[PDB]
């Protein structure tokens, strides 16, 4: 009956392939689901939550809750960057590991645009204004406020609206970049800078410290799955 | 209606602005996250968005099969003064930590596992030596039901027991599994004991560890050489792929961040440490 | 209109009554708000109980002190109340108990002190252990230390006693007890208390688990775990002190299958 | 086939400037074609300076580490790498890595013993 | 009973409709009585990230001030 | 003709597979069916027909009549179990090997409410009343009327209605309990202890028989087949 | 001459139609003459237990007294 | 140690395709890999081998590359791989436009790092005409079965 | 609450029908019908104590 | 769904209609949800070759003089 | 088929009459190896051929079987 012909590629197993398969249990009454609070149908869903970056990874500071902490001081106004960051959501070893930069990994090309916010940790007496900002790679890094102001900032302050966020825009050269550190597809760079200096009135605590959190925007998407090289499986 | 492979929400166009409204402050105590649009914090054009996430939605995330386990069998020869081997593996994803980091991103889980087999053989003593084709049996032996004794026995006449004939050599055997939980969703994390300890009771009368519910969820594999004892020794290696198909997933829990040890969430010491070096003030 | 700004609640829950001034517009778990078990997705075929106020009220357990080597501590709800009146008596009295909640951190400074408290609610907290030798073998009366609960550590410590071991969990901070990063878990049901603004952060936690309706003596549900993100500082003074206190508050709970009174080995 | 070879041990003092040898020594009449060579430490996926065939050095700290051999489309081999400035902390086991092809990633673990 | 489907081709050329027209289907056959059983049909939807991203006691407005 | 691909799962034979094949008696006039009275549509009608509870099972009793007598005396009212029972329809060597129980093992998972029927074997004129209970698990299993009478129970009568059936209504954690001695998965308690005491007038047997019978309710069901425990084929 | 039925899904996301609607159903075609050669159709029915729990001369009515 | 070939996807390697494509600046093609797997008795040895089964695994740019012949790396949890089982009808996958542009430039003028002042001559070099460091991806491909005696 | 208008903190003020020993702990007295005021911007606060008692008036 | 084209055949003798009249189908079904899995349809186009032949900033008549 | 005392790698113990029959040495999350059993007080007929198994992976259930010569 039927005369038919096994074409190249037959008996041939795809672990990503989606075929039907026999059932081996046949008739098993399966448990109706109840409906658990919480549901989840996209995983991009999750990368649009914010986490905080552990923006100090100093071989002291590390893996220790001093990670997160990025202290701010009452210094005499200076023109140098109180955090730097490769805008590389998943190579940069600053945001590798948060929620969204941990997602990254699982993927080959992400997108879109992301949203960090800055929240100041510190007495309700302090004031101050943070230049926080972003400038488009390919021009040396920004290293003085004077530099960086040029490029896309939110001249922040700190105030009773205890956070900000500055929406870095998609702005790239191709429709995705490689979620590896490659140059051709470069992120560019975020950095924080004093626009005045946080001024504290007297019997206060003179170091405070402001905590980042990261977050993509209902733009952002990632595509061709991957093994996120976070965990290893030692023999 | 909004399926995973729409496409984002088109960028709008937006001009200049000194409006006393307030997009770029937030304030995180709230917990709720800005949900601040490009379009906000600086002047953007009319972007016609094609991109769609319909590669990352939970479905497609769970979409190619991972290698639960590896199981060594093998037939030796009938003179072999040692028992023949037969393997048996318990049925849990937790043996490696691939499939198990994605899994553990959630709290609950209900999905039809669909398990492949890419059984592979050859000869293990340096005497050249024959074998004609084998064929193997994967008893699935379900929780409760008894566990094979020697590889000879009753417990393999299979009467009940959903079991597959591999012959090697062949395209790699493929057996789909619905829903076989008592629960309403597989609880990748259970905080609690199965067992409460009860003062009018010894110690051990009434214990347990923490974080295990049943004694045989998913249940176990007896894998066999089905021929009888050949002079030529052949050992091989049955390498199981789970791939969970029509899945669903409960509470975005952190993933993993330091290696993994046993079938409990604990963690041993060195491990422990997860992050790389960098300068808090170096691009 | 009016002063209903966001700043001020007055939660009522039983015949309690909190009425904070600094409130952070409070959060709702995942949206899904606490409820009674629909006929329709019930399981345990008797007549389940209800306390209603015997129970719903605001119970509040005991505070704990907050100085500058504080790191952190952690509540498991479902039992961290077991005494806690009615809802405490019923807590035993049956096989199975589904409960909501209402977890309210209170904690106020001056302005002029500074920290962040960042209350993480998370559904199925398994912490680890302390044993390099063998995993998850905690001591239950151990595991469950209710009114008082637990509290993180700075680095882990190895339980070396093997003639018998010390069985306590060994929650390090920056992993959030369960070797996950603190930094990411802002993603369960949760509200940072940043001292210069609120001065308190309310959860409403809907019961969620696997099941229907599920044990409370063996099995927990939610947990409570409150970490400080910025470390507390006051004035050139060697160290400060504020006091964090939780109430919480079970709400539309039922349980079913009533027997002789439980009485665990909680010594 | 090759193999990764390194000094093993390599100390390892206070604020001076060592170099942590790894060359490579491979079949010459066999060729195989490198394609990166990279470092990190070891318990750390973060990888610290890494040398690629094409987009040339990439630093993880601009300053205090350098390659001392690696000059663009060339032929990778000795990955030999040099930090300035020493830090009670610097001290540890490294792994370098040679994505190469058609050989597979070698890798080798240094005792830098400060 | 064939389960016909529109598959969501990038309009290529002689794919068999782009940008000169046309659309891209797909027969399916559920072969197995047990639906555990039938091919992962990846016509999967999407949510609002809402129920995790703005879980509040009331509602939250972006142009307005957070702390009300 | 036709181009067809082998898949992942091809000339692979599994014992629970239903494909239809060729038939090796092609034609063969098969013998009309007759009407033999009484038929069977599935198996959790039989679980609905009481079978009688081997309640003893010590060394001596066991494996002979006397093991399904369960003795009551006219012994002074007393405060201690004349039976337990661990709600195991399938575990508990009591139940293990009644039709319910014997079914069970065919099984790994078990759901509904069961119910046990009690019959007083003994002369017309002895009376008392027996209180038979149920507690639910997770609490010390009741050893004094004090303690069980708390829990589920049915406080029978032993009069001209020879006999009671206390149902035990399902009350569970899961949706199916294992059907092996699982801890997680516990099934309860059961225990007749006596409300008042047998009272006999003279010239009476003073040691009548109790015999009990089990069976499930129009709720009950099973899943997921297995191979019985029960009947061992050595060699 | 197919012969479609419906499958009894457990509602499972993206397996066709659940809890965002829909049915599923699966093709099925005798191929040979010797009707002891099809698929046992599992489609199988359920008589009630009373032949073997209920059987009496009479009718047995529960809330009433069983020897009248 | 056991050899296990790798190698990374690029048309680029041999003359034929090479020069079709290049009469073109650019290009969108769906690639359709398929695999003709042989094998022989390495060794003069009379031995015998139980028909072997290989692994393909895609290993996505950026992924990491399989470190020994057996290792974790191959456990593929998310790593599209096809196990030919040898002496059988020749495998072959689909693959969609894997492009991050929009289309695959044969030709790339310019360098994928531009050179800055304020840097070192190093620091910041790069070779003319490379683009991505990993465009299309890698080919780990194993042989499954265990160490046998005959080679 | 009639100080500084920078001290801050919550005061639990609470009410416990007769009949059980008067409340001496935070703990014992928070079982009953409590409000857990908050000294802020609005200065007072105000706890009803709800009518119950078994007879319709008491003993003055 | 099946996708019924016609062959292009050279009127060959018995090949089912030519020099004596008819026509040549062949029925295509597209079996993958992936659009980058389907066969290559052959059924592509051909543009004029002027935008490379003729490509000018006004219009060229060949009867004409070129350089006008 | 009636098993006595069962003591599980996580379950703990298992004694099928709690009282005369103890593991004196299964004590949980360890590692099951010497599960030799103590009974208190024998009984004429406590006598027999008994069968001591171990489901272990993986390397199948195995089976010894002890005279209980009183
Ligand atoms: C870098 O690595 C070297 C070499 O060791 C190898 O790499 C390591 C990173 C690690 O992966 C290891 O497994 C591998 O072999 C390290 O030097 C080794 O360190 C180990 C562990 O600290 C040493 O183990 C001890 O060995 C000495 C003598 O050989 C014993 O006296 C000692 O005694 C026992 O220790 C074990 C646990 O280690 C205890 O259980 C016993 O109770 C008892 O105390 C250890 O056995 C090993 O000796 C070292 N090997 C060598 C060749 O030096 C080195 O520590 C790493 N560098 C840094 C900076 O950490
Ligand atoms: C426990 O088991 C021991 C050991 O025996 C082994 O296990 C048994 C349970 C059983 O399975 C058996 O098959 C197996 O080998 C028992 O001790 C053995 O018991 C058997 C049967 O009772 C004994 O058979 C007798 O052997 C003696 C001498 O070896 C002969 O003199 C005797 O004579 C013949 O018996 C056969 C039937 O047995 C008759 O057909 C003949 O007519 C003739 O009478 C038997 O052959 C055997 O000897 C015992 N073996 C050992 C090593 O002691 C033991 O009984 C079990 N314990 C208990 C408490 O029952
Ligand atoms: C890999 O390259 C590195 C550097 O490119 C080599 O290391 C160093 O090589 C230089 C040049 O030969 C050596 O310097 C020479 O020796 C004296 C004193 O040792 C030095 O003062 C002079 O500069 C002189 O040119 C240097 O010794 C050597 N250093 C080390 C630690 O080896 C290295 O040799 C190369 N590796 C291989 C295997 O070739
Ligand atoms: C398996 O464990 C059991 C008990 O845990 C071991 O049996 C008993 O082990 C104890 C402790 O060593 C022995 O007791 C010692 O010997 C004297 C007299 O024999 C006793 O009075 C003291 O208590 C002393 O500590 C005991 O002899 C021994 N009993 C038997 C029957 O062996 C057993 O040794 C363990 N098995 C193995 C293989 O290790």
């Amino acid at each position: 009956g039927l005369p038919v012909m096994n074409t190249p590629g037959s008996n041939q197993y795809l672990t990503a392939d989606n075929f039907q398969s026999p059932c081996a249990l046949p008739e098993f009454d399966v448990t109706p689901p109840i409906d658990i609070p919480g549901e989840v149908k996209n995983m991009m869903e999750l990368a649009e939550i914010d986490t905080m970056i552990p923006f100090d990874l100093s071989a002291t500071k590390k893996n220790t809750m001093e990670m997160y902490r990025v202290r701010l001081s009452d210094k005499p106004h200076t023109d140098d960057p109180i955090l730097c960051l490769s805008l590389s959501p998943a190579s940069d070893p600053r945001l590798s590991h948060t929620m969204l930069g941990e997602i990254l990994n699982y993927y080959t090309h992400w997108a879109g645009s992301l949203k960090f916010t800055f929240l100041f940790c510190g007495s309700m007496m302090a004031t101050g204004k943070l230049l926080v900002s972003y400038a488009p790679p390919g021009a040396d890094p920004p290293k003085k406020r004077k530099e960086a102001m040029l490029g896309t900032h939110v001249i922040w302050d700190i105030g009773l609206q205890s956070s900000c966020t500055m929406v870095v825009p998609w702005i790239s050269n191709t429709t995705y970049r490689q979620t590896i550190d490659d140059s051709f597809t470069e992120g560019g760079y975020i950095s924080v800078f004093y626009q005045t200096r946080i001024v504290v009135p007297l019997s206060t605590p003179r170091e405070m410290d402001i905590l980042g959190f990261v977050s993509a925007c209902n733009d952002f998407s990632v595509r061709l799955l991957r093994d996120t090289t976070h965990i290893e499986q030692k023999a | 209606a909004a399926t995973s492979r729409d496409a984002l929400p088109n960028t709008e166009a937006s001009g200049p602005t000194h409006s006393k409204e307030i997009p770029a402050l937030t304030a995180v105590e709230t917990g709720a996250t800005n949900p601040l649009v490009p379009s906000d914090t600086v002047q953007t054009r009319h972007v016609v968005q094609h991109r769609s996430r319909s590669e990352s939605s939970i479905e497609s995330f769970f979409a190619r099969g991972a290698c639960v386990t590896i199981m060594t069998v093998d037939n030796p020869a009938s003179t072999t003064n040692k028992d023949k081997l037969f393997a048996v593996w318990k049925i849990t994803y937790k043996d490696t930590v691939q499939l198990r980091r994605k899994l553990e991103f959630f709290t609950y889980s209900r999905f039809d596992m669909e398990l492949t087999f890419v059984v592979t053989a050859n000869f293990t003593e340096t005497n050249n030596g024959h074998a004609l084709n084998q064929v193997y049996q994967i008893m699935y032996v379900p929780p409760g039901a008894p566990v094979p004794e020697k590889w000879d026995d009753y417990t393999w006449q299979t009467s009940s027991n959903p079991s597959i004939f591999y012959t090697y050599g062949t395209a790699p055997a493929r057996i789909s599994v619905p829903y076989v939980g008592i629960s309403n969703a597989y609880s990748h994390f259970y905080d609690g004991f199965s067992k409460v300890p009860l003062k009018d009771q010894s110690a051990a009368l009434g214990d347990s560890l923490y974080g295990a519910a049943s004694l045989n969820d998913f249940g176990i594999l007896a894998v066999r050489v089905v021929n009888d004892h050949n002079p030529t020794k052949v050992t091989s290696k049955i390498r199981v792929y789970l791939k969970p198909k029509h899945i669903r997933v409960w509470c975005p829990r952190p993933p993993r961040a330091v290696a993994y040890y046993g079938p409990g969430v604990d963690y041993k010491d060195g491990t422990l440490t997860p992050l790389s070096t960098k300068d808090l003030t170096t691009y | 209109a009016c002063g209903y700004s966001d700043r001020v609640l007055q939660l009522t829950l039983g015949n309690s009554t909190i009425t904070t001034q600094e409130a952070a517009n409070s959060v709702v778990a995942y949206g899904r708000w606490p409820e009674y078990l629909r006929d329709s997705e019930a399981n345990p075929v008797d007549q389940p109980t209800e306390p209603d106020v015997a129970a719903c009220r605001f119970y509040t357990l005991d505070t704990v002190s907050w100085t500058k080597e504080s790191r952190g501590w952690w509540w498991k709800l479902p039992d961290a109340l077991r005494d806690m009146g009615l809802f405490g008596q019923n807590m035993y009295y049956h096989y199975l108990g589904r409960s909501g909640y209402t977890v309210h951190v209170q904690c106020n400074a001056s302005k002029f002190h500074q920290g962040a408290l960042g209350v993480f609610a998370v559904p199925e907290m398994c912490l680890a252990g302390d044993s390099n030798t063998t995993t998850m073998h905690t001591s239950y009366q151990n595991a469950n230390p209710g009114e008082k609960g637990g509290t993180f550590t700075g680095t882990f410590t190895p339980d070396n006693n093997q003639t018998s071991p010390a069985r306590r969990f060994c929650p390090v901070d920056y992993l959030l007890g369960n070797g996950t990063l603190l930094g990411n878990a802002f993603v369960f049901p949760h509200q940072i208390i940043n001292l210069r603004t609120n001065n308190c952060a309310t959860l409403v936690l809907p019961y969620v688990n696997s099941l229907s309706i599920d044990s409370m003596v063996k099995h927990n549900n939610w947990g409570i775990a409150i970490l400080p993100l910025a470390p507390l500082n006051f004035a050139s003074e060697s160290s400060p002190e504020i006091p964090i206190t939780l109430t919480i508050a079970p709400m539309c709970c039922e349980f079913n299958g009533l027997r002789n009174i439980t009485l665990p080995r909680l010594q | 086939d090759v193999v990764v070879q390194a000094p093993t041990q390599v100390p390892g003092f206070l604020g001076d400037s060592v170099t942590l040898p790894c060359y490579l020594q491979v079949p010459n009449m066999e060729v195989t074609h490198v394609s990166q060579l990279t470092w990190a430490r070891h318990g750390e996926s973060g990888s610290m300076a890494v040398f690629h065939q094409t987009q040339g050095p990439s630093y993880s700290e601009s300053k205090r580490l350098e390659f001392v051999a690696a000059r663009l489309g060339a032929e990778l081999r000795n990955a030999s790498l040099r930090m300035f400035g020493l830090r009670v902390e610097d001290e540890g086991n490294y792994t370098c890595l040679f994505v190469t092809f058609p050989q597979g990633s070698r890798s080798v673990d240094i005792w830098l013993r400060v | 009973g064939a389960q016909v489907s529109s598959q969501k081709v990038g309009a290529h050329e002689n794919s068999n409709r782009a940008y000169g027209g046309s659309t891209i289907n797909y027969t399916t056959i559920n072969y197995y009585r047990d639906s555990a059983s039938n091919a992962a049909s990846k016509q999967d939807f999407s949510q609002d990230p809402s129920k995790f991203t703005e879980p509040i006691k009331d509602v939250l407005i972006k142009t307005a001030p957070m702390l009300n």
